[PDB]
RNA sequence: CCCGUCGCUCCUACCGAUUGAAUGAUCCGGUGAAAUGUUCGGAUCGCGGUCGCGAGAAGUCCAUUGAACCUUAUCAUUUAGAGGAAGGAGAAGUCGUAACAAGGUUUCCGUAGGUGAACCUGCGGAAGGAUCAUUG
RNA sequence: ACUCCGCCGGCACCUUAUGAGAAAUCAAAGUUUUUGGGUUCCGGGGGGAGUAUGGUCGCAAGGCUGAAACUUAAAGGAA
RNA sequence: UGUUACUUUGAAGAAAUUAGAGUGCUCAAAGCAAGCCUACGCUCUGUAUACAUUAGCAUGGGAUAACAUUAUAGGA
RNA sequence: UACCUGGUUGAUCCUGCCAGUAGUCAUAUGCUUGUCUCAAAGAUUAAGCCAUGCAUGUGUAAGUAUGAACAAAUAGACUGUGAAACUGCGAAUGGCUCAUUAAAUCAGUUAUAGUUUGUUUGAUGGUUACUCGGAUAACCGUAGUAAUUCUAGAGCUAAUACGUGCACCCCGAAAGGGAUGCAUUUAUUAGAUAGCGAUGAUUCAUGAUAACUCGACGGAUCGCACGGCCGCCGGCGACGCAUCAUUCAAAUUUCUGCCCUAUCAACUUUCGAUGGUAGGAUAGUGGCCUACCAUGGUGGUGACGGGUGACGGAGAAUUAGGGUUCGAUUCCGGAGAGGGAGCCUGAGAAACGGCUA
C-alpha cells in the first residue's frame, strides 16, 4: 500500500465482535483512540449489535450526533470509537451505565453498574519518566498522560483514576498476592491471584495465576491487570466472576437448565 | 599506539582535555575510558576495561547495544579485519523419511579486539543493529577450542 | 534518481539480484551540499519526510566553535581548511565537512581569555581575577599560535544536514596528532 | 519357428556447405531526451532614499539520475536446407538360411580383420552345453 | 612319515526342511505383511538405444557420461 | 554452572476453511441464530471447544544418543 | 470400504505393464431439462488492443456573499436561505490483475537502544493592538483560436488565502547592563551511593552552563448565549499552531523454512565483491554512496548458472496410515497499471481514473 488502510474486511475483524461472516463484505474500522483496534469494542458495535438501541449503521450516528452517549465521563459522536477495557460507557436518557469488562469466554461484556461506581475506573500503568522541565510523568494502557504522580508509582502497577476530578485516587502495586485480570491471549477474562513472576532477562515476564477453585495458569505479564490489593477486587465482576468451567460442566449446567427451565 | 587511521580515533564524549582529574569519577568521565555492562549475565572482558583500542562497533565501549537473538557457534573464518564468520551446525528435519539432514549457517559477525578467536574456537554472539552490508551480531564471549 | 535500495548490490555469495520492485521515494538520497568556505553566505530550505527540514548550507564563513577546557564557546570566522582524513582533495577545494580540521580566527578568544585572566595572549574585579589566575595553565602548543590569530579547529556539526559549521579547538594528544599531520 | 541386406510407400528424428535465417534477452561501448542540483544570466514586478533593497522567468553552465536508439559480442528459442543417413510402421516382394534339435561348423561375451546379406575367421573367456562322472 | 581324538581358519561337497522361493533351486538366496543390525552401488513393460547430442579421457581403436521424437500389447522368467 | 538433541507441560499464536458443541431455516446443503412466556418484558440469551508441521520462547524429566573434556591437573 | 478384474500359454505358476473401476470448489464439449434453495462466471491463449457511458468528490449554528439570486419584511455594516467562487480536506483507501520475482516475495518468530508517522485520545505551551498591509477569484467586459475544465488584457471586492506584526548565569562603577519562551546546532558538565528516575543492557530520560540560527513556532480566526460588577469582568463551543505520550501504520530487520536441473563446479572483486577508518546522503541503520586501506566473501550440507505453462501463504482435491497433486481468483502479504525512466504535491505516492521525457 502506499499508505493507511481505511477498510476492515469483515472476515478480517476481530473474533471476539461476534460478526456474521454473511452480513456484508465489510466491518467497521476501529478509529484511533486510547485503545487498539483489536483490543476495543467500536461504539456502533455496542449501540446496534449488544445494545438493540440502534437497527441499522444509519441510526447509530443519529443517537451519537444527538450528543446521548459518554465514555469516560465525555460525549462521544464517532461511530467507531474504541471502547475498551475498563471503560465507563453512559447514557443519561436511559439512566444506564456500564463498564467493559471481558467474560471468561474472552468476549466484552456490558456489565450494568451502579450511579456510585460509574464516577471512576482503573487503568494499567505504563511507564513512569521524567517529561519536559524535569517534571515526572506516567501513561496508561488506555493513552492517558497524568504529570506529578505519587512516586510510589511504577510501572505495571494499577491506579484508580476519578472520572470527575481526573487525577489518582489510589493505586495497587503490582506484587504477587493480588487478584488479576487476564486482559489478552487464551486466558482472557479469567480472574486470579497472581502467584509467581518468572523473569527472563532480554524475553517476556511469565505469571503464573491461580483460579479461586485452584486452576493455575500462566500468561504473559502484558497481558495482566490488578484489580485489587489482596483478593478482593476494587470493581464489580461479571456473574461467573473470572471463573473458567470446563466444557462437561457448561454441558451439565445447560442439561440442569432444561430440566428446571 | 592505537592511532592508525588518517583521523585521530577516540571516544565520543570523553573530554581528555579537562584541567581537573579523572581520579574518582565513573567512566567516561574525567577524561577516564568509557565501559559498560551488556546485561544478559555477559562479563566485561578485563582486556576492555583497561584497553587502549578504540572501537565504535564493540558492544562493551563501543556505541551498539545488544537486543535481540543470542547464538552460539564455531569461528570457521578470522581473516577479516575485526569480523569473523561464525559457522552455526543444526538438524533440518525431513518430514516425508521422519530423518534429520545436517545443515549449516555462516553469519558474519563483528569482534572486538578485546577478544581473542581463531578458527575452531567456539563463540557466542549477540544481536545487534546492522554494523555492515551482512554484519547484524557481535562476538560475546570466546572459548578456545580444546577448554 | 540516488537510491540506498539493497536491490542493485551482489548478494553475499555473489550473485545477483533479479528486479522485482520499481525504486521507493521512502529510500531515496539526495545530491551532496559540497559546503564552501565563503564570505556568500547561501543556505536552502529542504523540505525532508515527513513534512521536516533540513538545510543545505552551499557557503559558510563563520561558526561557533567551543573551548572546551576553558568551557568557552565563541561565534568565529571560518579561515582555512587545512587537514581532512576522507580525503585530500577536499582540503584544497575548502569543502567544509564534519572532522574537517579548520583554522579559525583566535579575536574572540583573546577577548575572553584578558577579560577573564586579565593576560594578553575595579577593586572587587582585580580581586577575583588574581583569584582564577592561581589555577591557570595553557597549554604551549595552544599558545604558540595564538600569535599567528588562527586556531586549529575540528567541525563537529554536518554543514550538509543543519546548515552549520561548528566545531571545537584542538587541543591534547588530538592537537599534537594533526599538527605532526600538517608538518611538512 | 526365424535373421539381415536389397526394392517400394508413409511417419518421426538426426547430420549437413549455407560465414543460414527469424525472434527475444543480456554485456560492453557510442550517442543521448527529460528532470533535478549547481553556475551564470536578469526579461519583469514590488518596496525605499534616480541610487539602493527584495523577489524572479527565459536562457546558459557543470554534475547527477537516466529513458531511448545504434553497434560488435554472447546466449536463448524457433526454423529453411541440396545431400547423407537412422529408426519405426505398412496381410499375402527379391536373395539366401544366421538362430531355435548336436539347427546340421555347439551357442554366447570381449576384441580385431574380412565378406551381397544375414554372417565368417583369429585370440582370450563363459555354460546360459550336447559332459555335474575314471582312486583309471 | 602314518594312526586316533579335538580346536581355530580356508576351498568345497553330501543329506535334510522346522525355513525361503514363481519355481529351478538355496544351509543361505533362511531368521520378511509377525515387514526396521550398518552401509555402497543399482532396476521401474518391450523397443527406439548404449543410438543422437554436449562434455570428458585416448595417438587411434574407442572408453566414461547419456537423451528425445516416435513406436508397441505384450517382451520376458520358471515349470 | 560444558554444550545439544529427545520428551513433558505451558505461553504465544488471524479470521474463513477442517473437526466439533448448541439450535426443528418445514427437511437439507446452510445460516448464526434463537428460546421463554404474554409484559411495555425476560433468559447477565447463545455466538463453545479441539486441531494447527518445522523454527523460536519458557518449566519438569535425564533413559537413550551426539559433541566437548581428562595425567607435568593452571584440579578440588 | 485398509477391495481389485480383463489381456502373453495348448494348459500352469510368475514378473510386468496395457485396459477397465472411482473421485476432483475441474475445465471444455455433446445430448437432455418441470419445481425449491444456494451459487462460480474473459484466470489458463493475448500484463493483447480498446468506441461509448459511468467508477471522487466534498458545507456545518461555527473560514470568505453586495449574484445586478430567491423569500419574507421594512434607515439600516452584516446577522432568512443560498448558486457561484476562494480557502480547507480527500482523491496514497477501495477495486483490478498475477507480468516480473526462487532465501527473493512469503510464513511463523524477532528487533528498532536504528527511524518517520496527517488524524484519534491524554497531557503540556514563559515574568495599530479597541486589531496591520498589499493582492486575487466569483462577478464585470474587450478578446484570441478549427479546437480542449486551451488561453491573453482591463475594472471591482473578501479571508482561518498570502505577507506582516503588539504578543538561574555572566560582565560590573552591589547600581547598571547582557543573556533570559519554545525549538535549532555544537561543546563542557551532572545524571551518586547501596536531594537524586528507568532498563537484561545506553555518557539513557531529564537537569545546569557557554554560545549558536538570519527559526513557515509562541491565535490580528469563527458560532451561540447573555450575565455579573461599576467602562471593567465573565459562559459553553468551533477551528488552528507547537511539544511529549498514545493510537493508526510504515520502513528496515533476527532465526528457520521453497519445486526441477551437475549434459551448470567453481562464483564474486578494475566500474563494491567481503571487511576496516573518516565522511557524504537518508526519516534513520547499512558499501546506501565517496576517499583511503586490507584481501576477503560463497560453495557436493549443491554456491554460481539454467528451467518453471513459478506471485507467497491461509488453504483445495484425494486420503486406513504415511502420502500424491494443486493453490490465477473474494482473507493476509507482495507486485504492476502498454514498456522503461524521472518527478511534483503531500503526513503518506517514485501515484498513473497526477505530471515530464
Ligand atoms: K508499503
Ligand atoms: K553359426
Ligand atoms: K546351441
Ligand atoms: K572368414
Ligand atoms: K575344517
Ligand atoms: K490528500
Ligand atoms: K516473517
Ligand atoms: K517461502
Ligand atoms: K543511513
Ligand atoms: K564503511
Ligand atoms: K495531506
Ligand atoms: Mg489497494
Ligand atoms: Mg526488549
Ligand atoms: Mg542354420
Ligand atoms: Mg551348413
Ligand atoms: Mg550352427
Ligand atoms: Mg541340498
Ligand atoms: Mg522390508
Ligand atoms: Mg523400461
Ligand atoms: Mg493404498
Ligand atoms: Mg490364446
Ligand atoms: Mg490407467
Ligand atoms: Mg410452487
Ligand atoms: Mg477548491
Ligand atoms: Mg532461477
Ligand atoms: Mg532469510
Ligand atoms: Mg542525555
Ligand atoms: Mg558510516
Ligand atoms: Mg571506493
Ligand atoms: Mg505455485
Ligand atoms: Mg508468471
Ligand atoms: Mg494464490
Ligand atoms: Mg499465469
Ligand atoms: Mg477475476
Ligand atoms: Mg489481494
Ligand atoms: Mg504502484
Ligand atoms: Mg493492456
Ligand atoms: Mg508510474
Ligand atoms: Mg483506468
Ligand atoms: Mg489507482
Amino acid at each position: 500500500a502506499r499508505g493507511l488502510k481505511k477498510h476492515l474486511k469483515r472476515l478480517n475483524a476481530p473474533k471476539h465482535w461476534m460478526l456474521d461472516k454473511l452480513g456484508g463484505a465489510f466491518a467497521p474500522k476501529p478509529s484511533s483512540g486510547p485503545h487498539k483496534s483489536r483490543e476495543c469494542l467500536p461504539l456502533v458495535i455496542i449501540l446496534r449489535n449488544r445494545l438493540k438501541y440502534a437497527l441499522t449503521y444509519r441510526e447509530v450516528i443519529s443517537i451519537l450526533m444527538q450528543r446521548q452517549v459518554m465514555v469516560d465521563g465525555k460525549v462521544r459522536t464517532d461511530k467507531t470509537y474504541p471502547a475498551g477495557f475498563m471503560d465507563v460507557v453512559t447514557i443519561p436518557k436511559t439512566n444506564e451505565s456500564f463498564r467493559l469488562l471481558y467474560d471468561t469466554k474472552g468476549r466484552f461484556r456490558l456489565h450494568s453498574l451502579r450511579d456510585e461506581e460509574a464516577k471512576f475506573k482503573l487503568c494499567k500503568v505504563r511507564s513512569v519518566q521524567f517529561g519536559q522541565k524535569g517534571i515526572p510523568y506516567l501513561n496508561t494502557y488506555d493513552g492517558r498522560t497524568i504529570r506529578y504522580p505519587d512516586p510510589l508509582i511504577k510501572a505495571n502497577d494499577t491506579i484508580k483514576l476519578d472520572l470527575d476530578s481526573n487525577k489518582i485516587v489510589d493505586f495497587i502495586k503490582f506484587d504477587v498476592g493480588n487478584v488479576v485480570m487476564v486482559t489478552g491471549g487464551r486466558n482472557r477474562g479469567r480472574v486470579g491471584i497472581l502467584k509467581n513472576r518468572e523473569k527472563h532477562k532480554g524475553s517476556f515476564e511469565t505469571v503464573h495465576i491461580q483460579d479461586s477453585q485452584g486452576h493455575e495458569f500462566a500468561t504473559r505479564l502484558g497481558n495482566v491487570f490488578t484489580l485489587g490489593k489482596g483478593s478482593k477486587p476494587w470493581v464489580s465482576l461479571p456473574k461467573g466472576k473470572g471463573i473458567k468451567l470446563s466444557i462437561i460442566e457448561e454441558a451439565r449446567k445447560r442439561m440442569a437448565a432444561q430440566s428446571a427451565t | 599506539a592505537e592511532q592508525t587511521e588518517k583521523a585521530f580515533l577516540k571516544q565520543p564524549g570523553v573530554f581528555l582535555s579537562s584541567k581537573k582529574t579523572g581520579k574518582g569519577k565513573r567512566p567516561g568521565k574525567g577524561g577516564n575510558r568509557y565501559f559498560k555492562s551488556i546485561g544478559l549475565g555477559f562479563k566485561t572482558p578485563r582486556e576492555a576495561t583497561e584497553g587502549t583500542y578504540i572501537d565504535k562497533k564493540c558492544p562493551f565501549t563501543g556505541n551498539v547495544s545488544i537486543r535481540g537473538r543470542i547464538l552460539a557457534g564455531t569461528c570457521h573464518s578470522a581473516k577479516m579485519n575485526r569480523t569473523i564468520i561464525v559457522r552455526r551446525n543444526y538438524l533440518h528435519y525431513v518430514k516425508k523419511y521422519q530423518r534429520y539432514e545436517k545443515r549449516h549457517s555462516n553469519i558474519p559477525a563483528h569482534i572486538s579486539p578485546c577478544f581473542r578467536v581463531k578458527e575452531g574456537d567456539h563463540v557466542t554472539i549477540g544481536q545487534c543493529r546492522p554494523l555492515s552490508k551482512t554484519v547484524r551480531f557481535n562476538v560475546l564471549k570466546v572459548i578456545p577450542a580444546g577448554s | 534518481g540516488i537510491s540506498r535500495d539493497s536491490m542493485h548490490k551482489r548478494r553475499a555469495t555473489g550473485g545477483k539480484k533479479k528486479s522485482w520492485r520499481k525504486k521507493r521515494k521512502y529510500e531515496l538520497g539526495r545530491q551532496p551540499a559540497n559546503t564552501k568556505i565563503s564570505s556568500n553566505k547561501t543556505v536552502r530550505r529542504i523540505r525532508v519526510r515527513g513534512g521536516n527540514v533540513k538545510w543545505r548550507a552551499l557557503r559558510l564563513d563563520t561558526g561557533n566553535f567551543s573551548w572546551g577546557s576553558e568551557a568557552v564557546t565563541r561565534k568565529t570566522r571560518i579561515l582555512d581548511v587545512v587537514y581532512n582524513a576522507s580525503n585530500n582533495e577536499l582540503v584544497r577545494t575548502q569543502t567544509l565537512v564534519k572532522s574537517a580540521i579548520v583554522q579559525v580566527d583566535a579575536a574572540p578568544f583573546k577577548q575572553w581569555y584578558l577579560q577573564h585572566y586579565g593576560i594578553d595572549i575595579s577593586n572587587h574585579v582585580v580581586r577575583k581575577i588574581e583569584n582564577r589566575q592561581a589555577d591557570r595553565k595553557l597549554d604551549s602548543h595552544l599558545e604558540e599560535q595564538f600569535a599567528s590569530g588562527r586556531l586549529l579547529a575540528c567541525i563537529s556539526s554536518r554543514p550538509g544536514q543543519c546548515g552549520r559549521a561548528d566545531g571545537y579547538i584542538l587541543e591534547g594528544k588530538e592537537l599534537e596528532f594533526y599538527m605532526k599531520k600538517l608538518q611538512k
